[PDB]
This record gives C-alpha cells, structure tokens and sequence, in this order.
C-alpha cells in the first residue's frame, strides 16, 4: 500500500508524508544520499517481508519505482 | 502500561527523596568514616595457609623470636664511619625496644656483639641495622600500631650529631601504604567530581541538570560507603585500602552512569513529544530493568573476588558487592524520584536537539555489511595480545608508593650503603629429632651452608659456621652467644640467613627459592640429618606463593564472573545467544585492554604493572563492559517489531549518544584514580579506564550491533520474532 511506503520515506528523510510525491527522486528531489537510500531499501524490505538485491536497490531511485516493486512482488 | 513499582515511586517521590536523605545523615554520624573503619578493620596480607607464611611463624616460635610474620628493620646512618658513640646510641635504642613487650616481641641484636657486628656493619662503615619481630601480622591494625610505637621510640631517642635513624621492612611499608591510600582519598574524589562536572556540563549545557545528577550520585556514594562502613564497624567483614579506594570510585562511576541513563532516556521521550508523566513511565520501562540488570552485574561480578585466595582479592568481594548493591538501590529508587520532582519544576527537559543522524548512519553501515565490519573490529580487539609475550609482572611495592613515605626513606638509606638484598633476607631453618651441638652434625650443617652459597643469585650465607657470612670451636663462649641466634636454644633445629645478589622481588629472585629447597634437600640426603624437615621463609619465599597464587586465582575470579554475568544477562533478556553476545564480545575485548594498559605502563612509562592490576581490573572491565551491551541489546528488544535490521538502526540512534557519554564518564571516573599516591590503584584505574574506553567505542558501537544483524532471528532464541 502506498500509504505505509510514503510514511516510511517521510520518516527516514525527515519530510512530511504529504510532501513526498510518487515521481519524486530520493536523492535528487528529497535530498537523500547513499546511506539514506540503503536505509530506505532495508526498511521497505523488513516492513513488507521482502528482499532486494543490490542490482535493484540502485535501480529503485524514485518513490514510484519502489511502489511498483513492492506491489508486484506482494 | 504503567508498571506498579514505577507508579508507587511516582506517587511517593518526595518521601523517597526524604528517606534516602535521612539514611545519609544517620550514617556518617553514627558510624566512623569508611577510611577510619578500614584502619581499625584491616586484614592480614599473607594467606593463612601459604607455606611461606606458616614457615615464618614456625621459625619464630621455635627461636622464641615472636610468632607473627611481621618483621621490621631499624637502620642507622651517619655522615662518618659509625664510631663507638653510635654503639652507645644503638644500645639505648635497643634497650627501649626490648622493653615494649606489647609491640616489639623480640629484637635480634647483632651489631652489639663484636663477634658478629662486622657482619652487619656497612662495608663503608657508615651504616648498620637491626631487625625486630613486631606483634601482629603484616597490615593488621595491631601491626600498624606496633610500627608506629617502634617509629615513635626511634624518633624519641635523641640521635648523636650527624646520625640518622629510619624504620623499614615489609611491615612498615604495608602500614605506610594504608595511610597513603587513606590520605589520598580526598584528592581522588575531588578531582573525580571536578572532572565529571566539566564533562557533564558540556554534555547537557545545563548547570542545574548536572547539579541534581551529582547530588543523586553523592547520596548514591554516601549510602554505598555508609553501609559498608556499618558492616566493617560491626566486624562482619575485613577491609583494605584497595577496597575503600576501589569502592569509592565505582560508586561515583556506576552512580553517575545510572543517572545518565535515567536522564538520557527520559530526555529522549520529551524530544518525541511525550508528556511529563508519559515520558517518566517511558523512561522506567526502557531503563529500569537495565539499571537493575547492570546493578547486579557489578555487584555480582565483584563478589566473585570473594572466591579468590589472596587476602587482597578476597577482601574486595563483600565490601564492593554490598556497596554496589546499595548504590544501585539508590539509583533505582532515588533516580526516578528526583527525576519526577525535577520534572515537576521543569528542569530536566533537553536543552539541545538530541541528534541521531550520526549514529543511525553508523547503524546502516553495520547492519547492511555486518561481516566485513565484524572481522575488522574483531581483529583490532585481538591485536592487543601483542603485549602478552613481553608482559612482565612486578612485585616491588617500593616503586608503587611515593618516594617520601617513611618506609621508602629508610630503604633509600639502605641502598646508599648496602646491596639492595641486605634489607630483604631469607631465613632457612631445618628441624631434626635430636640435638645438633656436636661436631658431627656441625659438619653436615657446614656442608649445607656451602651448597646454598653457590646457588645462583645468592650473595651471603650466615651460619653458626659462618658468623660473618663468609668462610672462617663452637664451644667458645663468644661462639655460644652466636650459637644462641643460629641454633634452637635447646631444641632440635637450626637456621641460616640467606642474602641474594639482586632484588628477590624480581621473578628471577623468586626462581632461586626452588633451587634452595632442592640444593638443601640433596645436601641433606646421604647424611643422618636427611630426614630433617626444612622450613624456608623470607621476602622471596612469601612471593613464591604470591606468584603461584595470583596467577591461578585470576582464572577463578575471571571465569566465575563470566558464568555469573552470563546468568544475570540471561535472566534479564530471557534470550540465550543474546546473553552470550552481551558478555562474549567484552570477553574478546579484554585483549584490547590488556594490550593498551601494558603498552601505556610497561612500555611508554617504563613502569611494570603491579601483580594486583589484572585480577582487580578484569572483573570491572567484564562487568561494566557488559552493562553497556545490556543497555543497547535491551533497546533492540523494544525497538524490534518493525524489523530486526530496522530496530537495530533506530535503537543505536537513541542509545548511541547516551552510552558514549556514560562510557566516557565511567572511563574518566576510573582514570581519575591515577592521581592517588598509591600508584598501584592508579594502574587499576587506568587499566579499567582504557578498557572501558575501548569497549564503548568499538565493542558496543560495532561488534554487538554487527553480530546482532548477522545472527538474525536466532539472536533472540527461543523468543518469537515478528
């Protein structure tokens, strides 16, 4: 569900859940960095009982990408 | 959910504060200060079953030269060769000492006899000495009184022009060690609080916050020392200056740390937006069982020392354990109470943002890449063993006391005119079943004397056949006087005095003892005295048992702690592997403290570690080091529920800063003891300080979380997860 994903991103990068948008990029739009996105992927892994490879973690750079990955694999 | 115990502490806040304030006034008024109690309740240093100790008693009893293992030597020094005027002074001084049957059991007078005076006179002729057998064992309250009586008598006697006198010996040094330890207690605490005050001020940037925290410590300290004094004053336990000094610092250190956790977690609750009451209960749930778990750890761990054999380590058992339990009880009760009252007036709210970005970033790296960090941190912990091959323990108590103490002053006079061994003689005695006052036996004794003289490290061998310690009938009247001090008065035993070349306190000197027993035994074999029992005693003889004793019981202390601490952690966390990791990582980290402590003292400072340092420091390192792991691991238990890796990361965000401040305070609190005149305790303080500094910055920060992520669900076996 997009709600919990948005909540997690909003918490991790310290921005209100409403500000984040699906097309926004973690590093470019939300000002994240390498460790921030690592924490993002790991938190999403643990939240939804999912696992991600490094090949994909580097691929998921936007909110919508994470949404597609999580919903497809759910 | 508000736990009942926290609810009543909340409800009875002010009464609790009043109650403990009353305990701190009833104590320190109705009992003498803990330093005074230690003076009146000191313990003997020699274990009662050491072959060296009982040999010393046996030797004295047969020769009627007292029954204690506490001898002392009076040294005479003059700017010119000691003329007959000095002898007149010496005779009067001896006469007074022989009269005081209460303290000076017997005086082995040699310089007064021409037939043996030259054997005690200095080679330059400017110095001489005489030995005394004082009542009461070494370090006992009677012995300290007796030494003072002897010292007063020496001072009272007016010396002739250009003549000085001093009192030395293991008994005198032990007493002066006690006074120096007590005398420096004020400076240890004043520096400790002053340094802690500066550190806490920077951490909290709030003077009011620090003052309440320290006052909590002060009540924690006074009750801790107060109760132990009560037990000591009632005679239930024996004390030593190490117990008094070590207990004081631990109470201030452990007292402050429990305060930091209480304020730390509570302040975090306020940052999250919790209400004053809700923040208080949140603080209790996250830190109450941690403090109790950590409180029993220090009390339990130090109690394991009670199982040690040496009196130094044995006497640390109860005084520290009882003291820590009291300080913990104040922390778990006065801690929340003062916090609640302080909150009522709005004093404890954080004055700066509780940043967690720095630590969370570390957590992300550690949890995402556990093994690469684990190996890196594990290796740097083991490389501290590089000092083990070159580790050399030392026993020279002289070097670990100020130069100016009276005991060292006299020793300095001894070295100025005698070889360093002349003030630390060994005495060898053999018991037969018949009289020896015949030429036939005398020849056997002479053969024994010759054999020992050639033993490595030996310099002189006094004997009835060697009145002056060198080559030379016994029925002569003058020789009869000499015979009265080398043979049993009318018994079946004889004795010799052995002087080494080089200090016996060196490990090489210790090795010489077994050669003496072997050489004496083989020389006694093949001759009628072959069946004669052999007794060996002296400075080297005593420390042969110390070396074998300390090196062994260290395992008894350290190993017992691992089992005891592991049990306390296991009952707290209810998790098997988690308990093992909590104490396991610290155990592996002992190597880092070993290397650091040795590197600083033995190599950088060129001062060897005292034999007490490792056994006393290891227990604290193994106890306090596990407390920080307990706090962090306990925070994993609460935070988990979102996910193991996520819980670890956010857990280190919260407890990351709190532990570091707590760790530095304890490390600095234990390191501040270096200012003590008793350099032995300073090494104990510094060794603990360096080890805990290492544990907080690497073991807790990287090892435990890295291991925590690596194990996954099994880390909390058998507890269910998610």
């Amino acid at each position: 569900i997009e709600e919990r994903v948005k909540k997690i991103i909003g918490e991790q990068l310290g921005v209100k859940q409403e500000e984040v948008t699906n097309n926004a990029s973690f590093v470019e739009d939300l000002g994240a960095d390498s460790l921030d996105t690592v924490e993002l992927v790991m938190a999403l892994e643990e939240e939804f009982d999912t696992e991600i490879p490094d090949e994909e973690a580097e691929k998921i750079t936007t909110v919508q990408a994470a949404i597609d990955y999580i919903n497809g694999h759910q | 959910e508000k736990p009942f115990i926290a609810r009543m502490i909340h409800a009875f806040a002010v009464p609790i504060i009043l109650g403990w304030l009353a305990v701190c006034v009833v104590v320190t008024v109705f009992v003498p200060s803990l330093e005074a109690v230690g003076q009146e309740r000191s313990v003997s240093l020699s274990p009662k079953d050491a072959p060296s100790f009982e040999a010393m008693g046996r030797i004295g009893m047969v020769f009627k030269e007292g029954d204690s293992d506490s001898f002392a030597m009076v040294i005479i020094e003059g700017n010119q060769p000691l003329g007959d005027a000095a002898h007149k002074y010496y005779d009067g001084l001896v006469a007074q000492l022989r009269a005081d049957k209460k303290h000076v059991q017997s005086v082995q007078d040699l310089w007064g006899d021409p037939l043996t005076a030259a054997g005690v006179q200095s080679n330059d002729g400017k110095a001489a000495y005489v030995q005394l057998s004082l009542a009461g064992n070494q370090g006992t309250p009677l012995a300290n009184e007796s030494v003072e009586a002897v010292r007063s008598i020496v001072e009272s006697t007016p010396a002739p022009p250009g003549i000085k006198a001093y009192v030395t010996g293991p008994s005198a040094l032990a007493a002066d060690m006690h006074h120096s330890g007590d005398r420096s207690m004020a400076r240890i605490t004043m520096v400790t609080v002053a340094v802690i005050f500066i550190m806490l001020l920077l951490v909290y940037r709030s003077i009011i916050t620090v003052v309440l925290l320290l006052i909590t410590v002060g009540v924690e300290l006074t009750a801790a020392r107060g109760v132990v004094a009560v037990l000591g004053h009632s005679g239930a336990i024996g004390l030593t200056t190490f117990a008094v000094s070590l207990l004081t610092s631990l109470a201030i250190a452990a007292g402050t740390d429990y305060g930091i956790f209480i304020i730390g977690r509570y302040q975090e609750a306020r940052q999250a937006g919790e209400d004053k009451e809700a923040a208080y209960y949140t603080m209790y749930r996250g830190t109450a069982h941690v403090i109790l778990g950590s409180g029993l750890t220090i009390a339990g761990a130090t109690f394991c020392l009670s199982f040690a054999r040496m009196p130094y380590f044995q006497t640390l058992g109860i005084p520290c354990a009882v003291g820590m339990l009291v300080a913990v009880a104040v922390a778990l009760t006065l801690g929340p109470a003062v916090l609640h009252v302080g909150s009522r007036f709005g004093l404890f709210d954080p004055k700066r943002l509780l940043k967690v970005r720095g630590w969370r970033r570390v957590g992300t790296v550690v949890v995402r890449w556990p093994l690469p960090v684990l190996v890196a941190t594990c290796a740097i912990a083991l490389v501290g063993l590089l000092a083990l091959p070159g580790y050399k323990t030392s026993y020279n108590d002289r070097d670990y006391l100020p130069d100016f103490i009276p005991a060292n002053q006299g020793y300095a006079a001894a070295d100025r005119h005698f070889s360093q061994a002349r003030m630390k003689p060994e005495i060898l005695m053999i018991e037969s079943d018949h009289d020896m006052r015949n030429p036939a036996d005398f020849l056997v004794l002479d053969k024994l004397a010759k054999g020992i003289f050639r033993v490595p490290g030996i310099s002189r061998v006094q004997a009835i056949t060697r009145p002056e310690g060198t080559t030379m009938v016994f029925k002569n009247k003058d020789f009869q006087r000499a015979m009265k001090s080398f043979l049993s008065s009318d018994g079946h035993a004889a004795r010799f005095i052995i002087l080494h070349r080089g200090d016996p306190q060196s490990p090489e000197g210790i090795k010489s003892i077994d050669a003496i027993r072997t050489a004496a035994e083989e020389s006694l074999k093949g001759t009628p005295l072959e069946d004669a029992k052999i007794y060996l005693a002296g400075t080297a003889a005593v420390f042969h048992d110390i070396s074998e004793g300390a090196q062994w019981d260290l395992l008894i202390a350290a190993i017992s702690s691992l089992c005891l601490i592991f049990i306390i952690m296991l009952i707290i966390t209810r998790a098997f592997i988690a308990a093992a990791v909590i104490v396991g990582t610290v155990a592996l980290s002992l190597g880092a403290s070993f290397g650091l402590s040795v590197l600083l003292w033995q190599h950088i400072l060129a001062i060897h570690l005292h034999w007490l340092v490792l056994a006393m420091s290891v227990i604290v390192l193994l106890a306090v080091g596990s407390d920080y792991n307990l706090l962090l691991v306990s925070r994993f238990k609460q935070e988990i529920g979102a996910g193991l890796k996520t819980g670890i990361i956010r857990s280190m965000g919260g407890t990351g800063k709190v532990v570091t401040n707590a760790g530095l305070v304890f490390a600095v609190t234990m390191a501040s003891m270096a200012v003590s005149d008793l350099r032995v305790i300073g090494q104990v303080g510094t060794t603990i300080g360096l080890g805990l500094l290492f544990d907080t910055l690497i073991v807790r920060s990287f090892m435990t979380p890295s291991i925590a992520a690596l194990l996954g669900r099994w880390f909390w076996w058998p507890l269910r997860v998610r």
